[PDB]
C-alpha cells in the first residue's frame, strides 16, 4: 500500500530482481492506508482515509466498485478484517464499528467506539473478538452485534505523578 | 455478481440450546400463554406514482 | 423478484407476518454455529428445492400446500410419455386476474383434488429438510407458512416473481404465470428407465426390512448441501473462548512474572 | 354462562355425540323440534352452556360435525332429535381416508380444515366468554385420529388459554376390528401428549364386561356403550350447569387433578348401575354409591386400578345429600386403602356436590382418576407396534404419501419416555 495506490510485487527464486506492477484508478486520487485479503486471494480489500473501503481484484488492475454510498466515516479506514463468510468489519478514525456485507455496501450494523481504533483480532472460530483503541483502551466486541464492551482501560500517556 | 455465501454467516448472540421434542403445553393452560398472530394484507398501495412506461 | 427480493421483503415487515422465521433459531446439532433469519430461509429453501428434485426423480410428485402443486403427466402408449406441469392452487390462482384457465393436466369428475389428480403426489413433509439444516420443525413450517404469501405482494400492480429454487424456473408477470423446467432434467424423464420406478412390484419385497434408514439416507443426495465441521475442534474453540472471555476481566494481576524470562 | 363448543369427527365421534346430544336434550326437556317443554325454571337458567337461541324461540346446539365421508351425518341426520344440528356445521369430504393415519391427517384432511377451522372461530367469537372446548373420537381410525388431534393442535396453538379436553376411544387389542390399531394409536398419542389439556379413555373391552357383568342384560349394543359413555360425560359438566353446595368447573378440575404437565390421561367411572333383577333390592346411600366407584369392575377401562398407586381421585356427586357423610366415606376409603394411595400426596380425593340430580333417579355419581394402572395399555401398545414394525409391516401406505420412518421412531421414543416418567412416580417415597 503505497501513499499513491496499490502496487503487485513479485519475487522469483530464480532472479533476485523484484518485478512491481501498479494497480490503476479512473481519475482517483484517494489515499490508502490499510488491506486486507480475501482467503481466496482473489480479491484484496483497502482503507482510504476518506472513510469508504476499496476492493481490487488482484489478477487485473482494475477496481470494481467504491465502497460504502452515501456514508463516509470520517477520520478515515483505521483497521480491516474479514470474516469467513465474506462480511467485512471497519474500524474508522473516529472510532466506530461496522460490518459490510459482499452485497451492495450497505452496513447490516453500526457502532462507535470510545477513541481511535487501532488493532482488531478475531477468536478462533470467527466470534467475539478484541479491539484495542489509539487512547489505551481495551474493547470486547461481538460480531453479528456491535455492541461496545469495555473490559479493561488503560492510561493514555506520560504519566506524570502520583497521590495517595 | 456476488452474494455473501449463506451457510457460513454466523449468530452468536442467540445460544445453541434445543428445546427438543419433548415439550407439553397440555395441563399447562394458563391465562398468559402467547396466541398467534394472523397474517394481515398489506396497504393497497397502487399506483398513482409508478412510471407508465 | 429475484426470489430474494422477496427474502427482504418479507424481512422488513415483522408486524404483517409474524412467526419464528423474523429471528434465528438454535439448531439441534451444538456442532454447528446458528444462522442469520434471512439466512437460514435461505438455506431452508435450498433444501427444500433439493428435496422437491430428488422425490421429482421418483415417480411421486410433490406439492407446495398453498403454492401450486409439481406433476408430470402420463400419456401412456427393455419401454410412456412424461411431461411436467406445475398447476397452482385455487388461493393461488384467485390472486391472478388476467390468467386464462386453461388445463394442461384432464381427469373426469370423480377425480377432483390435486392428491388423486397427480400420479404420486406427496405431503412435503418438513420433516427431512429440517433434519437436514439441524434445524426446528415448528421454525421451519413456519418459514414456509410465511413465504407461500406471496399471492399479497403479487396482488399489487406489477412486482413480477422470478423465482427458481433450482430446475424449475417459474415467472410471475403483473398477472401472466409461466414457467419453464431444465431441459437435463426434464431429458432424464424421457430416458426411458422409469418402468420400474412406476411399478410398484419391481424390489423383491425383502429388503424393506433388512435396509436402514440410516444407510437409505447416507447414499441420498440431500445432507450434502452443508459442510461437516471437526467436531472436536468445535467445542474446542466454542469453551476455550468461553473460559478466555468468562475470565478475561482483569488483566492487571499476574502473581507469576519472570522477570528475567 | 363460561359456555363451551363441541366438535366431533369421525364416524365413532359423530356416533357419541348423538347419543350425548339426545341424553342432554332430554334432561333439559327439549322436544325434537327445538321446543322448551321442561317443567321448572332451571332447565332454563344455564340453557346458553350449550345452546343458542334463534328467532321463533327454537335452540341449535352448538357442535361442529367434521367427517371425510357423509355417510355417517347422512344415517344420524335421519334418526331422533337429527333436525337439531345446523346443517351449516356438516363438513364432510368426498374421498375418505381408508383407517389411514396419514389420509386423515395429511393429504385430504388439511384441505377439508379451512371451512371446518373458520366455522370453530366463528361460533367461538360469537359465544360472550369462552370455557373450553370438548372433543370425542376414537384413535383406532385413520381419520378420526388425524383430523381430531390435528383440530386439537391447531384450536389450542389458537386459543392457548381455554382449556381443552378429549374422550379417546383408546383400541384394546383383545377387540380389534382393524389390522393397524397400533400405528396411528402411538402416532396420535405423540401430539396428543403435547396439546391435550386433558384426555379421558374409554375401552370398547371395559364397555362389554360392564354391560355383561353389572347390568347382566342379554344383548349389549353400540346405542347402550352410547349412552353409557354420555351419562358419563355429562356427570363432568352437570355441576358447571346446575346449582350446588360446592360446583367445580373443568378447570377446578384440571387444577386439583394433574400434579404435573405430562400426567393428563385419566380413567373415568359412574354410579350407580344396578344389574336387571336388583333395581328394587339395592339401598341407594352413599356408602353403597361410594363402594361400587370405586369397584376395579365398574371402571371403564382394562386397567385394573390395583396393578398401581392412585395419584388423586376426583368425585362429583348428584342429588341432595349432607357433604359430612360424603366426606366421612371418602376418608374412610382413602384410611382403609393405605397400599393404594402414593403418600407424599396426603388426602388426595376430591369432591363435589351438585344438588340436581338425573332425571328418575335420585343420587349418582362420577368419577375421574389419576392412576399409574394406566401404564400397561402404552406398554401393550407398544408391544405390538414394535411387534408389527421390526418387520415393517404396511409401511408403504404410509410412506407414500409423506411418512417417512423418523417420524415413528419418534412417536415410540416419546410414548415409551412416557410410560418411563409415569411409572417413576409410582416407586417414588417421601
Ligand atoms: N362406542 C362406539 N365405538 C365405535 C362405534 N363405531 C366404531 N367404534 C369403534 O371404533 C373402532 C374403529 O373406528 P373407525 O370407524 O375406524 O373410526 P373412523 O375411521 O374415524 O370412522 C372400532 O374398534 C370400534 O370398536 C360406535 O358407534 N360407538
Amino acid at each position: 500500500v503505497l501513499n499513491n495506490g496499490v502496487q503487485i510485487l513479485t519475487i522469483d527464486k530464480a532472479n533476485k530482481k523484484v518485478k512491481s506492477l501498479d494497480v490503476n484508478f479512473g481519475n482517483i486520487k484517494r489515499q490508502y492506508t490499510c488491506v486486507a485479503i480475501d482467503p481466496s486471494d482473489t480479491y484484496c480489500y483497502c482503507g482510504t482515509k476518506t472513510g469508504d473501503v476499496f476492493e481490487i481484484n488482484i489478477e487485473r488492475a482494475i477496481f470494481k466498485r467504491l465502497g460504502p454510498v452515501k456514508k463516509l466515516f470520517s477520520l478515515g479506514i483505521g483497521t480491516l478484517g474479514l470474516l469467513p463468510n465474506g462480511d467485512i468489519i471497519v474500524g474508522a478514525g473516529d472510532g466506530t464499528v461496522a460490518k459490510l456485507s459482499i452485497q451492495n455496501m450497505q452496513v447490516l450494523s453500526q457502532s462507535e467506539v470510545l477513541g481511535a481504533v487501532t488493532s482488531i483480532s478475531f477468536t478462533g472460530d470467527y466470534t467475539h473478538f478484541f479491539c484495542g483503541t489509539s487512547q489505551s483502551n481495551i474493547y470486547w466486541i461481538d460480531t453479528e452485534k456491535l455492541n461496545p464492551e469495555l473490559r479493561n482501560t488503560c492510561h493514555y500517556e506520560r504519566i506524570n505523578d502520583i497521590a495517595f | 455478481q456476488h452474494a455473501p455465501v449463506f451457510e457460513d454467516s454466523q449468530a452468536a448472540t442467540v445460544v445453541n440450546k434445543f428445546q427438543g421434542l419433548r415439550q407439553g403445553t397440555g395441563g399447562k393452560t394458563s391465562t398468559q400463554l402467547p396466541v398467534k398472530q394472523p397474517f394481515q394484507a398489506p396497504n393497497p398501495i397502487c399506483g398513482a406514482f409508478k412510471k407508465r412506461t | 423478484m429475484n426470489l430474494d427480493s422477496i427474502f427482504e421483503w418479507i424481512l422488513k415487515q415483522p408486524i404483517n407476518y409474524p412467526g419464528k422465521h423474523q429471528d434465528s433459531q438454535p439448531r439441534t446439532n451444538p456442532a454447528y454455529k446458528p444462522l442469520e433469519a434471512k439466512a437460514q430461509f435461505h438455506i431452508i429453501f435450498k433444501a427444500t428445492g433439493e428435496y422437491i428434485r430428488e422425490k421429482m426423480l421418483d415417480g411421486k410428485g410433490v406439492n407446495m400446500r398453498d403454492f401450486g402443486a409439481f406433476t408430470f403427466e402420463i400419456f401412456s402408449d427393455k419401454h410412456h410419455r412424461i411431461r411436467p406441469c406445475f398447476v397452482p392452487d385455487k388461493k393461488f390462482r384467485y390472486s391472478l386476474a388476467r390468467y386464462a384457465g386453461k388445463e394442461e393436466i384432464s381427469a373426469p369428475k370423480s377425480q377432483h383434488s390435486i392428491y388423486q389428480k397427480g400420479f404420486g403426489m406427496m405431503f412435503c413433509n418438513a420433516g427431512p429438510i429440517a433434519a437436514s439444516c439441524y434445524l426446528g420443525k415448528d421454525v421451519v413450517s413456519s418459514a414456509h407458512n410465511a413465504f407461500i404469501q406471496a399471492v399479497s405482494d403479487l396482488t399489487t400492480l406489477g412486482h413480477g416473481l422470478n423465482i427458481d429454487f433450482g430446475f424449475v424456473k417459474v415467472y410471475v408477470q403483473d398477472r401472466d404465470l409461466r414457467y419453464s423446467y431444465n431441459q437435463n432434467f426434464a431429458n432424464t424423464l424421457n430416458n426411458k428407465n422409469f418402468e420400474y420406478r412406476l411399478r410398484k412390484s419391481d424390489t423383491p419385497t425383502s429388503e424393506h426390512w433388512n435396509t436402514t434408514y440410516e444407510s437409505k439416507w447416507a447414499k441420498s443426495s440431500l445432507n450434502s448441501l452443508l459442510k461437516r465441521p471437526n467436531s472436536n475442534q468445535v467445542r474446542n474453540y466454542y469453551e476455550k473462548t468461553l473460559a478466555l472471555k468468562i475470565m478475561s476481566l482483569d488483566l492487571s494481576t499476574a502473581e507469576q512474572t519472570n522477570y528475567s524470562r | 354462562m363460561r359456555e363451551i363448543v363441541h366438535i366431533q369427527g369421525g364416524q365413532c365421534g359423530n356416533q357419541i355425540g348423538a347419543k350425548f346430544w339426545e341424553v342432554i336434550s332430554d334432561e333439559h326437556g327439549i322436544d325434537p323440534t327445538g321446543t322448551y317443554h321442561g317443567d321448572s325454571d332451571l332447565q332454563l337458567e344455564r340453557i346458553n352452556v350449550y345452546y343458542n337461541e334463534a328467532t321463533g324461540g327454537r335452540y341449535v346446539p352448538r357442535a361442529i360435525l367434521m367427517d371425510l365421508e357423509p355417510g355417517t351425518m347422512d344415517s344420524v341426520r335421519a334418526g331422533p332429535f337429527g333436525q337439531l344440528f345446523r346443517p351449516d356445521n356438516f363438513v364432510f369430504g368426498q374421498t375418505g381416508a381408508g383407517n389411514n393415519w396419514a389420509k386423515g391427517h395429511y393429504t385430504e384432511g388439511a384441505e377439508l380444515i379451512d371451512s371446518v377451522l373458520d366455522v370453530v372461530r366463528k361460533e367461538a367469537e360469537g359465544c360472550d366468554c369462552l370455557q373450553g372446548f370438548q372433543i370425542t373420537h376414537s384413535l383406532g381410525g385413520g381419520t378420526g385420529s388425524g383430523m381430531g388431534t390435528l383440530l386439537i393442535s391447531k384450536v389450542r396453538e389458537e386459543y392457548p388459554d381455554r382449556i381443552m379436553e378429549t374422550f379417546s376411544v383408546v383400541p384394546s387389542p383383545k377387540v380389534s376390528d382393524t389390522v393397524v390399531e397400533p400405528y396411528n394409536a402411538t402416532l396420535s398419542v405423540h401430539q396428543l401428549v403435547e396439546n391435550a389439556d386433558e384426555c379421558m379413555v374409554i375401552d370398547n373391552e371395559a364397555l362389554y364386561d360392564i354391560c355383561f357383568r353389572t347390568l347382566k342384560l342379554t344383548t349389549p349394543t353400540y346405542g347402550d356403550l352410547n349412552h353409557l359413555v354420555s351419562a358419563a360425560m355429562s356427570g363432568v359438566t352437570c355441576c358447571l350447569r346446575f346449582p350446588g353446595q360446592l360446583n367445580s368447573d373443568l378447570r377446578k378440575l384440571a387444577v386439583n387433578l394433574i400434579p404435573f404437565p405430562r400426567l393428563h390421561f385419566f380413567m373415568i367411572g359412574f354410579a350407580p348401575l344396578t344389574s336387571r333383577g336388583s333395581q328394587q333390592y339395592r339401598a341407594l346411600t352413599v356408602p353403597e354409591l361410594t363402594q361400587q366407584m370405586f369397584d376395579a369392575k365398574n371402571m371403564m377401562c382394562a386397567a385394573d386400578p390395583r396393578h398401581g398407586r392412585y395419584l388423586t381421585a376426583s368425585a362429583l356427586f348428584r342429588g341432595r345429600m349432607s357433604t359430612k357423610e360424603v366426606d366421612e366415606q371418602m376418608l374412610n376409603v382413602q384410611n382403609k386403602n393405605s397400599s393404594y394411595f402414593v403418600e407424599w400426596i396426603p388426602n388426595n380425593i376430591k369432591s363435589s356436590i351438585c344438588d340436581i340430580p338425573p332425571k328418575g333417579l335420585k343420587m349418582a355419581v362420577t368419577f375421574v382418576g389419576n392412576s399409574t394402572a394406566i401404564q400397561e395399555m402404552f406398554k401393550r401398545v407398544a408391544e405390538q407396534f414394535t411387534a408389527m414394525f421390526r418387520r415393517k409391516a404396511f409401511l408403504h401406505w404410509y410412506t407414500g404419501e409423506g411418512m417417512d420412518e423418523m417420524e415413528f421412531t419418534e412417536a415410540e421414543s416419546n410414548m415409551n419416555d412416557l410410560v418411563s416418567e409415569y411409572q417413576q412416580y409410582q416407586d417414588a417415597t417421601a
